[PDB]
């Protein structure tokens, strides 16, 4: 599924990719166990709605009653919570995502997968001291996961000590070239360490990476605002309008 | 880049009427030391832009010394309580 | 030959071809010395940085004085295809073809590699002469060869095996690519190969077991296809330094700016780059910048433009971003912008003081008149006057600007020329800035030179001496043009030209469908008023008086407020003269042509004068008192039979008097 | 210049360029007085399902929200 979900682009190919999975898609039922190879009683398919209509953000459809019909037979799966959490995160509701990861921690402390949001959190609760806790226990785990090096990155960057947070952003990158996150981040310290130069680059290879990178265009965008060049910034942050029109920041 | 005097004319009237601080590059930071690399010549700064050969010569001209500068100082085998550092320090003594 | 193309910090298989013939040149065992041309072709490319700015400077130092040929691609066929060009060339290029057939390991390189450096390259010369006993030639480290190798030798113990791992896959990828070539079939078997392979390698130590298996492990490794090929990871067709690549480039866009290369193959290979190659070598997004305006495609201009300025910012250890400003400025002034220039360049000014750097505000400064020469009708909207750069140029310094004062004297020229100046002073300035250009070298400043003769020519051909003209003429260079003013302004120029010829042959078809497309033009002001002059010409001949005359008062108007050009208005001028006394009615100018004449008179334009007196005579005829006229005419012909262009209508009026 | 989802404006007499998203698929755009109007895709994969209760977009200039199509019987 994930190698499937990968391949699509654009909101208007899952809508294509949904339809072809209800009307003329059927599963092999010799293979499968009886019961299960019903279209509207597997699970596959619900966990692709949870997965492509938010991570490309799209238009949802049968998402609500596929949600809770999920939570009920899947009280207990660490990645149905954590998703959820991120649901809540996405919309800026940093409260209540507070509360449901803090479950996650306490049911499950060693998941280095969905921990680089929970410091994401910490680091604008400005939550130092809780921050804190989680480099030290995440790095004590191994420092050669993608996360666990972005993980003290954001803690470093919380004691204002921006040339060491620098070089962990790198690191995390190095780990896995997937995480193209980290480039945006990793441009952030270097605004903040008055070296405009170094930053306009950081930016812009993540947009070369993917151009359909909303924060990879702002922040790119903002480092020109800083200078006096506001003019040269207003193709940049045009650019970055068509990404996500519906947005007031923008 | 005439500079006006190279010109054999104007030299020659002239005569008669007499009668760069340096920024770190994305690439300069390495990934084992957050401690960027300083260039220590402006001739491998070329027209102000990091030769990537140039700087990674020096490195490895850096660390290759570093290989047999190891058990300098700190080191000290049993049985010796004193480290390599000045055995040739009083060598150099002996025949002087 | 074509293949994936990435950038090396190592040593490339084009390397070693070099490598290759030195040894060969410098052992004289074979006596074979290797022409000193081939050698130049070769290592020259390689040598380090040229460096060459997007815009805003034009080959102020890259042309060459002598003619070179372009840089040699990193393969086999075409290197092979320049040594094998000489009668003999066919024994240096089979050295090289023997060399490569010698070397079929990782030792054998090294081999190589330690005999030159043990033997061949010296120290200094001092050591040179003691070695007498050496029966092969030595190089010093200083010379063009030896300063080429010690980078060579240093770039092969800068890396570690996995550096030298992948020479060799890539030399035999690089080797095996040329076997499955015509050229190759050609050569398949010329038995020099076989004599001067065996010369290197006698004394293997061994020929009955080790070879039995050192051809096992060579052929495993090779894709002998009977299995499946052992599986490695994907391998660049083709290494090439950052050096090399720029001397590549900077002749592709140089010569796509204005022995024969291959557009098809450069081009190939510069589309298949990693994505890294391009931000360590930021000049690929250029070159599609180049590209991009020849076709006239705004969008995809201005991405490669703000990508080329976003890397080569960060790369440059001096502040650049006030030179990206006017790099987009410049291209808002190519697309006939103007107006959105101008606010992207008032930010330029700005960031200039932050630098508080000195050298940088002449080019801020230079820049500006420029913009303004091309279109003189934004004069007023910027925040300096241009009369007061030309006082500040004059006198900014006696060292260190060599092309200044021959761009500001340019300048004062053009603004005495339009402000109708008395010709004396048109004169000495002219003569101020054709004496510093040519003291400089003019062939090096290609952009001022052509200037200078655009000025010229027009500065006598409105004095009216066409043979001074004429000879000027031949030096002007067509479809050159010049930067910050489009790409097809070229070619729009040589048919306003063709559209005036049409004119005088009586072609009004033709002229009658250019003027269509002049209404739905992009033009420059230059243009624009030639297009606004050719429409009252053509209006003149077909007869129709009333719309031309309410047409040309117009222009006229605008040609003294938009702009204060004095030529322009007495060429409008003298066309209301001659619709005027064409339609029998040429009293109503007499005020208009007399305050011309005295006004004239203090100028001392020669054809100015005498254009007034046709007009005048031309009047005087026409009113019954051509008695004077023919006293008048015939004082003065001595006079006004100098100018060529004149000579037609003051020959058809001579038949007229009879 | 119309896309499937995006339209570019590069202003011609005066001024730089811009361009403008739309909620959903556009099949074609048909020029009007002072706007463009836009037609939804109907159909694409072979299942043939459309939508009829608004497939209209009038827009006048790219900055300002888009409207509605009225239709009276």
């Amino acid at each position: 599924w994930l190698e499937l979900m990968d391949c699509l682009q654009k909101v208007d190919d899952a809508l294509l990719l949904n339809n072809y999975l209800y009307q003329n898609f059927q599963f092999k039922f010799s293979e499968n166990l009886g019961s299960q190879r019903t279209i509207e009683f597997n699970i596959m398919i619900k966990f692709f709605k949870l997965k492509v209509f938010e991570e490309l953000n799209g238009q949802l459809e049968d998402y609500f009653e596929d949600l809770e019909f999920l939570l009920q037979v899947f009280p207990n799966f660490t990645f149905l919570k954590a998703y959820n959490a991120t649901i809540s995160y996405n919309n800026l509701d940093y409260v209540t995502a507070e509360s449901r990861f803090d479950d996650i921690v306490k049911q499950d402390p060693y998941r280095l997968n969905d921990l680089e949001t929970y410091s994401n959190i910490l680091y604008v609760m400005q939550k130092n001291s809780k921050l804190a806790y989680l480099a030290q226990f995440v790095s004590q785990i191994d420092r050669f996961r993608p996360e666990t090096c972005c993980i003290i990155a954001n803690y470093y960057s919380a004691r204002q000590e921006h040339e060491k947070s620098i070089m962990y952003f790198r690191r995390a990158l190095t780990l896995d070239k997937k995480t193209t996150n980290a480039w945006t981040l990793m441009g952030h310290e270097f605004v903040e360490l008055s070296n405009s130069h170094a930053a306009i680059e950081c930016y812009r290879r993540a947009v070369d990476i993917c151009p359909r990178d909303f924060k990879a265009w702002f922040g790119l965008g903002q480092a020109y605002a800083l200078l006096d060049m506001h003019l040269y910034s207003l193709y940049y942050f045009q650019k970055a309008c068509t990404l996500k029109p519906w947005d007031r920041r923008i | 880049a005439r500079a006006l005097r190279d010109i054999s004319l104007f030299n020659d009237i002239r005569k008669d009427q007499n009668s760069v601080k340096y920024i770190p590059s994305l690439s300069a930071y390495n990934v084992f030391n957050e401690f960027p690399y300083y260039p220590t010549s402006a001739s491998q700064l070329l027209d102000g832009k990091l030769d990537e050969f140039l700087m990674l010569s020096e490195q490895y001209k850096s660390r290759l010394p570093k290989i047999r500068k190891l058990g300098w100082n700190r080191f000290k085998p049993i049985g010796i309580n004193k480290t390599m550092y000045e055995l040739e320090m009083l060598r150099s003594r002996a025949r002087a | 030959k074509y293949g994936p193309l990435g950038i090396t910090n190592f040593i490339t298989p084009y390397d070693l071809c070099i490598l290759i013939l030195i040894h060969a040149h410098c052992s004289q065992d074979n006596g074979i010395s290797v022409p000193t041309a081939v050698f130049l072709r070769l290592i020259s490319p390689t040598r380090p940085s040229l460096e060459w700015n997007p815009l805003l400077k034009d080959n102020s130092n890259l042309r060459s004085s002598s003619i070179v040929p372009p840089p040699v691609l990193p393969i086999l066929d075409n290197i092979i295809r320049i040594l094998l060009d000489d009668k003999d060339g066919n024994k240096i290029a089979l050295t090289l073809m023997g060399y490569l057939e010698a070397i079929n390991g990782l030792d054998s390189i090294n081999r190589l590699m330690m005999d030159l450096e043990k033997n061949c390259l010296v120290n200094n010369y001092r050591s040179m002469k003691m070695r007498t006993t050496s029966t092969r030639r030595q190089m010093t480290r200083a010379s063009f060869l030896g300063t080429f190798l010690s980078t060579c030798i240093r770039k092969y113990q800068i890396g570690d095996f996995e550096m030298r791992e992948t020479i060799w896959i890539n030399l035999q990828n690089f080797k095996t690519v040329f076997k499955h070539t015509p050229l190759w079939l050609r050569f398949k078997d010329n038995v020099h190969i076989q004599k001067v392979k065996n010369c290197l390698l006698a004394n293997d130590e061994i020929s009955v077991e080790d070879q039995q298996m050192v051809e096992f492990f060579q052929h495993f490794n090779n894709g002998n296809d009977a299995d499946s090929k052992t599986m490695n990871e994907e391998n660049y067709g083709t290494l090439i330094s950052i050096q090399h690549l720029q001397s590549i480039v900077n002749r592709q866009i140089v010569n796509w700016l204005d022995y024969e290369e291959q557009s098809g193959l450069v081009f190939d290979l510069l589309d298949t780059l990693s994505l890294n190659d391009a931000t360590k070598f930021p000049l690929i997004f250029i070159l599609k910048y180049l590209e991009a305006i020849k076709e006239n495609s705004y969008q995809t201009a201005l991405d490669s433009l703000h990508n080329y300025f976003d890397y080569k910012s960060t790369g440059n250890s001096q502040n650049y971003f006030h030179i990206s400003l006017l790099s987009l400025a410049t291209f808002h002034s190519s697309f006939n912008e103007c107006d959105a220039a101008i606010n992207s360049f008032e930010e330029a000014t700005r960031i200039a003081r932050e630098n508080k750097d000195m050298e940088t505000l002449n080019l801020i400064m230079i820049w500006i008149i420029n913009f303004i020469e091309v279109h003189p009708e934004y004069a007023n909207r910027f925040y300096i006057t241009v009369e007061q750069i030309i006082k500040y140029l004059k006198n900014s310094s006696d060292v260190e600007d060599a092309n200044i004062f021959s761009n500001a004297y340019k300048f004062e020229t053009l603004l005495s020329m339009v402000k109708e100046s008395k010709t004396a002073e048109v004169s000495s300035s002219l003569l101020k800035f054709m004496a510093i250009t040519l003291q400089n070298v003019p062939s090096q400043n290609f952009d001022l030179f052509q200037s200078l003769v655009s000025y010229e020519v027009k500065f006598w051909k409105e004095l009216g001496y066409e043979s001074i003209s004429d000879v000027y003429e031949k030096f002007l260079s067509k479809t050159s043009s010049s930067s910050l003013r489009n790409y097809d302004s070229s070619i729009i120029n040589q048919d306003i030209k063709v559209a005036f010829k049409a004119l005088e042959e009586d072609d009004f078809l033709k002229v009658k469908q250019y003027l269509l497309k002049s209404e739905s033009l992009e033009l420059d002001y230059d243009q624009k008023i030639n297009l606004k002059y050719l429409r009252v010409k053509y209006l003149v001949k077909i007869g129709d008086y009333d719309l031309s005359m309410r047409l040309i008062n117009q222009y006229v108007k605008e040609c003294c407020e938009e702009v204060a050009d004095s030529n322009w208005r007495f060429k409008f001028e003298i066309e209301s003269i001659n619709v005027l006394l064409l339609s029998d009615v040429g009293i109503r100018s007499l005020p208009k042509i007399i305050k011309l004449i005295d006004e004239y008179k203090e100028i001392g334009n020669p054809l100015r004068c005498v254009i007034l007196l046709l007009k005048l005579c031309e009047v005087l005829i026409q009113v019954g008192k051509s008695m004077e006229a023919e006293c008048l005419i015939s004082c003065n012909l001595s006079t006004i039979l100098e100018f060529p262009f004149v000579r037609k209508k003051t020959d058809e009026l001579l038949e007229s008097l009879s | 210049v119309v896309l499937s989802d995006i339209a570019h404006v590069y202003m011609l007499k005066n001024g730089g360029s811009t361009t403008v998203c739309f909620p959903f698929q556009i099949g074609n755009a048909f020029w009007y007085a002072n706007g463009v109007i836009l037609e939804r895709e109907t159909s694409a994969s072979k299942p043939i399902e459309f939508d009829l209760k608004h497939k209209y977009i009038t827009l006048t200039d790219p900055m300002a929200p888009f409207g509605l199509i009225s239709i009276t019987n």
